[PDB]
């Protein structure tokens, strides 16, 4: 990991290495990549509290591999659970 | 900063700050004088 972290197009290599049954798009694997790496969420002195993950909204028109890209996250992810809003075999948002 | 102004007392812990809220609720309900009764009266009614 050390030795591959050490090269200078790391970042380029992990983005294209995002979802290769997805072609052309870039700008979707980038944001997904910042996603699954993720960032700090910050408490200082304790009374304040920053959200330190990026929340990405893949807007698209239908047919754009949209749902490929999270089967991805899904395999890909450590903890990744998928819902649908319009669907019902899936895990509720809501608690209960 | 904001651990060296704790430090020096011009900002006081949030723990410390939840405790004197209940200690003052519990304890004190002030009463305004009379004096202090015209007065809002009086910058009440020019809002009107
Ligand atoms: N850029 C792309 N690369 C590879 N396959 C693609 C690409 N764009 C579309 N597809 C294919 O087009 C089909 C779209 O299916 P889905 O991604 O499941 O549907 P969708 O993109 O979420 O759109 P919806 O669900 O109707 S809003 C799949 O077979 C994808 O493999
Ligand atoms: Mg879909």
């Amino acid at each position: 990991f050390r030795k591959i972290s050490r090269d200078r197009g790391i970042i380029d290599k992990i983005i294209s290495s995002m979802a290769p049954s997805i072609y052309g798009h870039r700008d979707i694997k980038t944001a997904v990549a910042c996603s699954l790496f993720g960032g700090v969420p910050k408490n200082v002195n304790g009374k304040h509290s920053i959200r330190g993950d990026i929340n990405v909204l893949l807007l698209g028109d239908p047919g754009t591999a949209k749902s490929q890209i999270l089967k991805y996250v899904e395999k890909t992810a450590h903890r990744a659970v998928f819902a649908t809003g319009q669907g019902a075999s899936a895990v509720g948002l809501t608690a209960s | 900063m904001q651990n060296q102004q704790e430090e020096n007392g011009s900002e006081i812990s949030i723990e410390k700050m939840k405790r004197y809220i209940t200690y003052c609720r519990l304890k004190c309900a002030p009463r305004l004088s009379p004096q202090a009764a015209e007065k809002l009266s009086s910058n009440f009614v020019t809002i009107r």
